[PDB]
């Protein structure tokens, strides 16, 4: 199918466009509602909370009762303790509850790394000079590869290399 | 699957379905449940809702700045006027005296604009981010949707939660309408007639508390200012069942039928094609009338 | 608070609009001098150093803009550009393998050598045959990219689930 | 840094000039007064304010008392579609009966003589004025237009300018083909002459 | 136009300028030997057709406001190539004066002026030189984004039923409005609260702060947009199309004494 | 059994205002398409629905305005335009764009059509990661208002 | 503070992915460089041999920038910046298949 | 103009009007483009008779190609 | 308002203008093909053994 090969609807153009089948998914809806194609497989486990990182320099912008709503888990193991609450289709709500298990995934180095692009930077309209040596090293090229070209014209036409002298 | 060409969210095309199909037993377990129900003419709905004196639809902080600026204005009005000074004879300094009054009220009506447009731009900014203003589970549901696009519930209840996220002086609810209020409640008119004739006697005292020209310049404003306030507050007060009684031509009750239908369409109507049946013996008309203050009135 | 203005990517301005204008000036001026006196200018080390110095800006300028202007607008102008992109290295290929069938393609040729049978008992294979081309090494390096494209297709598709 | 502007209020620049206030450029140096409260000085404008000020505070505070504190007997709610944010005006602007083609009559007599006639010169002054604005080797004024421009309407044009023209030019097709072929060859059917 | 600036400093035989547009363009020695013929009238004002333009006008040069209005700069300009400018301006400003001596509680005023102008190309509507950023805030928003959609034809694209695209259930409910009113001991539903576009009226009018309750008055300044490549013009309810040819042929008979002693050549 | 905690999306900024309010930014940026020939010609001939418009005031009257938004800064004119033939004698050809005041009535008398032009700005949080996840009351928003108000804030570019 | 974990760069696939594509790409621009020198006996200086040589060193260079896109991948994987979603991924991924 | 083909033929009678409006536009496409190659086709086969005849009416007594042109076997 | 769909705007072509072009375009092409495809006598052939010369 040329449309499907061109990422249409296909055959039927009333269809979607989505095939989470073939990894062809919705990122958008990933983001903001997670992952829903995966929730007949999975579930959310349900019962450490968020409040001993409320005086972070990020973190301290939330209320305290926001980050009390939020319970924490290693990530790694399931809490055997820990019931299942299944994972609805069509709810868009579900993503959103504090009743189930989260991961503090605020020690990642993507997140270190956006956070001190933003908090731990002066902030500069041009990320070239967001990095103060590396400007003036490209600088020094703009004004090396000048003055080789200057040089380059000069001596090929005068037949001098400007060695002898 | 290697390429993602995705968009924020795809477009929604409406499901179309149609109405109900609600069985015999699903149509009387329906009609058991009503209330007692009165179908209603597009007129009548049409006379209730009518715009009558909020010609401009503005909501009531708006009317109370308006009325605020005034008083502010005319506690500022005589150091204004006061040591004008212009060559000419009395009426140049007249022309004068309102061309200072003109520039005084242009003044004040640019402040008023002006917190007019920051309210509105409050406003704006309400809307403009719905998820940071409400709970769940209101929250996913403006975030998804728009307003078009919501249920009838969702819809209602996020726009009264949106509403009544702002302070008392910034929500947009319309202002009442005199006149609506004063014509579909009998004593509200008459109250409000009270009122006028009570302003005009103080006025008239006030008024014979000052020098002579004065006087007859501002009783004869006071004449015209009660006259016009009444024909604002109920055009046809002087349609009196009396009035009705003393009327023998059919197209004097022709127009009084008309001026009431226009302003509520209330049993007046019911005086007025009685008498005008009688004088035109329509016994068709009698058994409609009859009817009518049966059921409609 | 801040004011949000249109999806589109506004742009800034960068020293890139110039840096990889001069440095295919630098590079063409070299190879200019390096024909003209058969001698380098300027050492071929330092010239490459300074060619990935400079080209070192957009991956810093690629990080910054991602972390901050970035969205699906954004995202599909730059994957359709990486498309014409392939496009393009698609048809440079297209044609030098043009520049090196034109010759084969028209079987006649006037070669050195006798291709006729029954005068000897090879040359009916000389015309017809390049038999020194390293068949053997070319199908071990053909199985090594297979092993690379397979990989990389069964990762991306893995991570992408 | 030269003089920097304090504050952001409003300021007239390129993306935005703001809405004229055509009252003060037409009624410049003029009262106002003397056509919307004819006949007043202004103590008794300002003492009629004051006196209609008081009257309507007095009866606002009427009509939400009595809104505010009155029984409900009915509850009226409108028919609408599912998913129709309002429900459909249930006013008509088109006169039904006899009499009220009378009463919109009389409307537009009025309406005619006070409110379209002033519109209708509002406008051919601005025509004439943008004329003007772009006259003088300004602009492209008098270069096409005018008032004796023939303008035709689609079919008009068509039947009586397109039709004729490609008439007269298939008629020129046929002729400069013989008249060509004759010159060159010197015959109409028999190629070049004394040759064959 | 133009400015000529300083006339003193250019009317000297021997100039700098001269000799440099000499050199590079603009002057020759055909405009030293011939001014006549190269610089001959020149450009600039006309006092005679000014005098003839204001000595033909009637009485309504006494009765105009425009020598006190932000435009009186321009009395010149407009004097000398606007035949007939004065008894035009006095039609506008008395139009403008019964409009506010109307009946009419809101009074509607047309404005034109270089922006009520309508274009296919973007670029015409912007001020020249054009800004150096244009559209950071999104392009042109078109109106037709606030008309039903075709819907039949949508459904049909799809291949959808589309059967009762006309035919929807009724929806009589209280949970459906926001806005509620009591009116006489009737309670009643009606709309909802929709946000910025249900307050257009208010914020289009300004009200005269001295004009009582009962006799409101509100000004408004309705701006005009047109194509100026149409020929016809459809004011809706504003002006009817008879009353406008009947304006139409008023104003080119009285503005004929203006403009017939003229030849366009 | 097994633990798994899919990997978030970091982006900030112009991406997350984007899927914070993903409605809002869908109508901005969502492509609508118009008629072909064949779908002009299969509309022109559809029925009206109801001898409502007959009766009723259409939309585009002096009381019944097309009223639209755009975002901007306020008091910045507005562009906003036709596709054309809104009335018989107006051209269809190509869209006609229009430049108007804000929060001003104006009317198209190629058409004959009142509009309602107007501008929300899009004042947002300052997207770095300090936005609130619970529901926030007026008081730092009436802060941040009163100076983008007094002195203006800067721009998401 | 921002601190690079090895057992985190060890634990993620597309650090180990795009590390061993850039190992097999070295090993292929090795192999082909030792047939170019000790393989063969025609030069770029005459007919067929100048065709196969200038395809061949076309088909090298772009490996040479194959290879430098894994290993720009593979920094930015040990780091834990890319996502499945990246556009970088889908750049290098196209580019290897081509 | 370009009537509708499909439509007084009975084909993709299932697919919508606009999807059955496209495959008819595929088949206009499909015809103004067989004309000339038609045209052209025709007038090929036509001169490689004509050669056929003319070598046969020639070379009918020849003895050098008496049996090959005269015959046609492989004019 | 879409006003240039088939139902609007069609215009009659008169009688004598229609016959007029109709002959005029038949002829020309009719004419053209005639003496481009059919009058081409410089294609000339002369049958002659007898014009044969052998030393
Ligand atoms: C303008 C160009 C428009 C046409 C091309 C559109 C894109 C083609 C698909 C594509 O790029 O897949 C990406 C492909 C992975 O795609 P995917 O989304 O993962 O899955 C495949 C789809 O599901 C689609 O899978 P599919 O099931 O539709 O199958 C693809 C289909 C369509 O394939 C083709 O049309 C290939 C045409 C090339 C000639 C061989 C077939 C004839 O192939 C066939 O039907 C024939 C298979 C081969 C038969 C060989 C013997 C004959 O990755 C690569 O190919 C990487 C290398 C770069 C490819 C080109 C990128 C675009 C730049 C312009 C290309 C112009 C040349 C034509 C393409 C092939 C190179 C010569
Ligand atoms: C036959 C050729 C058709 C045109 C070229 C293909 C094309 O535009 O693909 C767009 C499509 C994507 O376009 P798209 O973004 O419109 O498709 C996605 C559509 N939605 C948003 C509904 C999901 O590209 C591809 O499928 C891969 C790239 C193809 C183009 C390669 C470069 C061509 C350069 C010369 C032209
Ligand atoms: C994904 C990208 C892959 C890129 C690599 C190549 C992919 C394969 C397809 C490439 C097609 C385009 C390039 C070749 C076209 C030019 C050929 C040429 O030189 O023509 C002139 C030659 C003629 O040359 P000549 O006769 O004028 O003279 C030759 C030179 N002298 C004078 C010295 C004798 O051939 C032709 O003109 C033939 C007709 C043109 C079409 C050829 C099609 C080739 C199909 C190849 C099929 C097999 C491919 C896979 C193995
Ligand atoms: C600027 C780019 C960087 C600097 C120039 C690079 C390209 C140089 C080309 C000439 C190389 C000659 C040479 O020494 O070859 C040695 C080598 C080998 O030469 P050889 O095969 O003769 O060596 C002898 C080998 N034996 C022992 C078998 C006898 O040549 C090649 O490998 C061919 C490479 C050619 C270049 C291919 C890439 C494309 C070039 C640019 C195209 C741009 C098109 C679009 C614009
Ligand atoms: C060679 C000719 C190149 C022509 C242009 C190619 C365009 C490719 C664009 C790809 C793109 O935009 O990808 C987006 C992606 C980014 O995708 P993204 O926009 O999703 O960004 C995500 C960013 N992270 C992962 C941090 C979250 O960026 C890249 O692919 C990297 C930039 C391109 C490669 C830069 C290489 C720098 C190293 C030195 C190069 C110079 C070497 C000199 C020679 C040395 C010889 C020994
Ligand atoms: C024939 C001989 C020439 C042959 C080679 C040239 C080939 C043709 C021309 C190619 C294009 C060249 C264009 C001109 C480039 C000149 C250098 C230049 O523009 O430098 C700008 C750069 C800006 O630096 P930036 O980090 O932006 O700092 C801003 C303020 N801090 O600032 C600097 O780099 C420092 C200041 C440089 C000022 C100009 C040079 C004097
Ligand atoms: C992808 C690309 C593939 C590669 C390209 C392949 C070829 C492309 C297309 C080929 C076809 C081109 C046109 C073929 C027609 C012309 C040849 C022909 O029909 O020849 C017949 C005729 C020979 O007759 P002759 O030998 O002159 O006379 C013998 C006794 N009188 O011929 C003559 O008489 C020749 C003299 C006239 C020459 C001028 C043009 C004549 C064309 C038509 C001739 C026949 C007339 C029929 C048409 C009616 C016209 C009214
Ligand atoms: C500037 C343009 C130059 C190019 C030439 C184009 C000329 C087009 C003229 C077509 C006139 C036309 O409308 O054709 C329709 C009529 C049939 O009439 P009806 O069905 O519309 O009522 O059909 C007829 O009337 C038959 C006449 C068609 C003959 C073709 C035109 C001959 C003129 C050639 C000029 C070089
Ligand atoms: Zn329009």
């Amino acid at each position: 199918m040329l449309s499907r090969l061109l990422h249409g609807p296909g055959s039927d153009k009333g269809h979607g466009y989505f095939h989470p089948d073939h990894g062809l998914v919705d990122s958008a809806a990933q983001n903001i509602r997670g992952p829903y194609w995966h929730a007949e497989n999975m579930q959310f486990m349900q019962q450490e909370t968020a409040a001993q990182s409320s005086k972070l320099p990020v973190l301290s912008a939330q209320d305290g009762k926001t980050l009390q709503k939020i319970q924490l888990t290693d990530g790694s193991k399931v809490p055997k303790a820990a019931t299942l609450v299944k994972w609805n289709p069509k709810s868009v709500h579900q993503w959103h509850s504090d009743d189930i298990l989260r991961v503090d995934m605020t020690k990642h180095p993507e997140w270190v790394r956006t956070m001190r692009m933003f908090h731990g930077t002066v902030w500069r309209h041009r990320p070239e000079f967001r990095h103060p040596w590396f400007s003036r090293g490209s600088r020094a090229s703009g004004i090396i590869m000048l003055v080789f070209g200057a040089v380059a014209y000069g001596e090929i036409t005068f037949g001098k290399r400007l060695g002898g002298v | 699957s290697a390429w993602n060409f995705q968009e924020l969210m795809e477009s929604r095309i409406p499901d179309y379905k149609g109405r109900p199909n609600r069985s015999g037993a699903e149509l009387e377990q329906v009609k058991a449940a009503l209330p007692k129900i009165e179908f209603m003419t597009s007129y009548e709905f049409d006379v209730l809702t009518k715009t009558r004196s909020n010609l401009t639809k503005e909501y009531s902080y708006q009317r109370d700045m308006r009325l605020k600026v005034t008083e502010l204005m005319l506690d500022e009005a005589p150091h204004e006027l006061e040591g004008l000074a212009v060559e000419g004879d009395a009426a140049l300094k007249q022309l004068a005296e309102l061309k200072a009054l003109q520039t005084l009220t242009e003044y004040a009506g640019d402040l008023l604009e002006g917190q007019n447009q920051i309210v509105q731009r409050v406003n704006d900014f309400v809307d403009s981010n719905p998820v940071y203003l409400l709970d769940q589970p209101l929250r996913e549901e403006a975030r998804w949707n728009l307003l078009p696009e919501m249920d009838h519930k969702t819809r209602s209840l996020v726009r009264t939660e949106l509403r009544d996220w702002l302070p008392a002086e910034y929500r947009q609810t319309r202002a009442v309408d005199l006149q609506q209020v004063a014509a579909f409640s009998p004593p509200v008119k008459a109250d409000m007639f009270r009122a006028i004739e009570a302003r005009a006697k103080d006025a008239e005292a006030e008024i014979r508390s000052l020098p002579p020209a004065e006087q007859a310049g501002l009783l004869a404003l006071v004449k015209d200012n009660v006259a016009k306030s009444k024909a604002f507050i109920d055009p046809t007060y002087d349609i009196t069942p009396e009035a009705i009684n003393a009327c023998n031509d059919v197209d004097a009750l022709r127009a009084m039928a008309h001026r009431v239908t226009e302003y509520s369409g209330d049993a007046r109507l019911l005086a007025i094609y009685g008498k005008a049946a009688q004088l035109t013996g329509d016994t068709a008309a009698q058994a409609i009338l009859k009817e009518a203050k049966d059921l409609v009135f | 608070m801040i004011l949000n203005t249109n999806i589109n990517y506004g742009g800034r301005n960068s020293r890139l609009c110039y840096l990889i204008p001069l440095m295919v000036h630098t590079i063409f001026l070299y190879l200019a001098y390096l024909i003209y006196y058969n001698i380098n200018l300027i050492n071929i080390y330092l010239l490459l150093i300074i060619i990935i110095f400079i080209n070192i800006e957009w991956p810093l300028v690629i990080i910054y803009e991602y972390i901050y202007l970035t969205n699906y607008n954004i995202q599909n102008n730059l994957l359709y550009n990486i498309a014409t992109f392939i496009f393009l290295e698609i048809l440079l290929f297209i044609g030098f393998y043009w520049l090196y069938i034109n010759n084969i393609i028209h079987y006649p040729n006037n070669l050195p050598y006798n291709n006729n049978i029954a005068v000897n008992l090879l040359d009916h294979l000389n015309h017809n045959n390049n038999t020194d081309i390293c068949l053997y090494i070319i199908l071990h390096n053909l199985l090594l990219l297979l092993y690379v494209t397979l990989i990389l297709q069964l990762v991306h598709r893995y991570v992408q689930l | 840094l030269g003089h920097m502007r304090v504050g952001a209020l409003w300021q007239s620049n390129a993306n935005s000039r703001g809405l004229p206030n055509l009252l003060k450029e037409v009624m410049a140096a003029e009262p106002i007064y003397p056509y919307t409260h004819p006949g007043l000085s202004a103590k008794q404008i300002l003492w009629n304010t004051k006196f209609n000020l008081k009257l309507e505070k007095d009866l606002i505070s009427i009509a939400e008392s009595a809104v505010q504190s009155q029984t409900v007997n009915k509850v009226v709610i409108p028919t609408m579609l599912t998913g129709d944010v309002n429900p459909k005006s249930p006013a008509s602007v088109v006169a039904k009966d006899k009499y009220q083609l009378a009463k919109q009559m009389a409307e537009f007599q009025y309406k005619k003589s006070y409110f379209e006639k002033p519109w209708g010169y509002m406008f051919a002054y601005y025509c004439d004025e943008d004329r003007a604005r772009l006259c003088g080797g300004i602009g492209y004024v008098g270069h096409h237009g005018g008032g004796d421009a023939e303008i035709l309407s689609y079919t008009e044009y068509v039947s009586t300018v397109v039709y004729p023209t490609i008439f007269y030019m298939a008629i020129t097709f046929v002729v400069s083909l013989f008249l060509m072929y004759y010159y060159i060859y010197g015959t109409f059917f028999s190629s070049t002459r004394n040759r064959f | 136009g133009t400015n000529p600036g300083d006339i003193a400093l250019n009317s000297k035989r021997f100039t700098v300028g001269k000799f440099v547009a000499w050199a590079c363009g603009g002057w020759g020695l055909k405009d030293w030997i011939f001014p006549s013929l190269f610089i001959g009238r020149g450009d600039g004002p006309d006092f005679d057709r000014i005098v003839k333009h204001t000595l033909q006008s009637s009485s309504a040069i006494e009765k105009v406001n425009w020598f006190d209005s932000p435009f009186a700069c321009y009395t010149e300009w407009f004097v000398e190539h606007f035949p007939g400018f004065f008894d035009s301006r006095y039609r506008f400003e008395m139009s403008a004066k019964t409009i506010l001596a109307n009946k009419y509680p809101i009074k509607d005023f047309p404005v034109v002026d270089m922006r009520s102008w309508r274009s296919s190309r973007l670029f015409d509507l912007f001020e020249v030189p054009h800004p150096e950023h244009t559209f950071v805030f999104g392009g042109p928003v078109l109106l037709n984004t606030e008309a039903k959609r075709a819907e039949r034809l949508e459904q049909e694209w799809h291949g959808k039923d589309g059967t009762f695209v006309d035919v929807h259930p009724l929806n009589v409910a209280t949970e459906s409005h926001t806005e509620v009113s009591v009116i006489g001991g009737i309670k009643v539903y009606n709309g909802v609260w929709q946000g910025g576009k249900d307050s257009w009226k208010r914020d289009s009018a300004k009200p005269e702060l001295t004009a009582p309750f009962h006799s409101p008055i509100w000004y408004r300044n309705m701006f005009i947009v047109k194509n100026a490549d149409q020929l016809v013009e459809h004011f809706g309810e504003n002006l009817s199309d008879e009353t406008w040819q009947e304006v139409r042929k008023e104003h080119l008979a009285f503005h004929e004494r203006f403009h017939k002693d003229y030849s366009f050549a | 059994d097994s633990v798994h905690v899919f990997r978030p999306e970091f982006a900030q900024g112009k991406f997350r205002i984007d899927l914070d309010q993903p409605a809002k930014q869908n109508k901005l940026q969502q492509q609508i398409y118009t008629l072909t020939d064949d779908e002009r010609e299969m509309y022109e001939d559809e029925p009206y629905i109801g001898v409502d418009h007959l009766y009723e005031a259409h939309k585009g009257s002096k009381e019944n305005p097309v009223v639209v938004e755009a975002i901007g800064v306020h008091g910045n004119d507005v562009f906003t335009g036709c596709l054309g033939g809104c009335h018989k004698d107006a051209a269809d050809a190509v869209a006609y764009y229009t430049i108007v005041p804000p929060n001003t009535l104006a009317v198209c008398i190629d058409c004959g059509i009142h509009f309602v032009a107007r501008i929300n700005e899009q004042l947002t949080f300052w997207p770095d990661g300090t936005q609130p996840w619970e529901k926030v009351d007026f008081k730092a928003v009436e802060g941040f208002l009163y100076k983008h108000y007094k002195y203006g804030s800067p721009l998401m570019i | 503070p921002l601190v690079f974990d090895p057992k985190r760069a060890f634990n993620d696939e597309i650090f180990l992915c795009c590390s061993l594509c850039c190992i097999i790409f070295l090993i292929f621009l090795f192999n082909q460089y030792e047939e170019f020198a000790h393989e063969l006996s025609f030069d770029i200086r005459e007919q067929f041999g100048l065709g196969f040589y200038m395809l061949l060193g076309l088909h090298g260079s772009h490996v040479i920038f194959g290879t430098i896109m894994l290993a720009l991948l593979t920094l930015w994987g040990a780091q834990g910046s890319v996502g499945p979603q990246s556009h970088a991924l889908r750049f290098t991924s196209l580019y290897v298949h081509l | 103009v370009f009537p509708s083909i499909t439509k007084p033929l009975g084909l993709f009678k299932n697919l919508p009007r606009q999807h059955r409006a496209a495959r008819d536009a595929s088949i206009w496409l499909a015809i103004l483009t067989a004309g000339p190659f038609g045209i052209f086709i025709a007038f090929k086969y036509y001169a490689d008779w004509y050669d056929k005849k003319l070598l046969m009416e020639y070379y009918k007594d020849s003895i050098v190609y008496g049996e090959t042109y005269g015959k046609g076997k492989y004019v | 308002y879409f006003t240039r769909v088939h139902k609007y705007n069609h215009v009659p072509v008169p009688f004598i203008l229609n016959v007029g072009m109709s002959i005029s375009i038949v002829t020309s092409f009719v004419y053209f093909t005639y003496t481009s495809l059919w009058v081409r006598p410089e294609y000339d052939r002369v049958v002659d053994p007898s014009k044969a010369y052998v030393n």
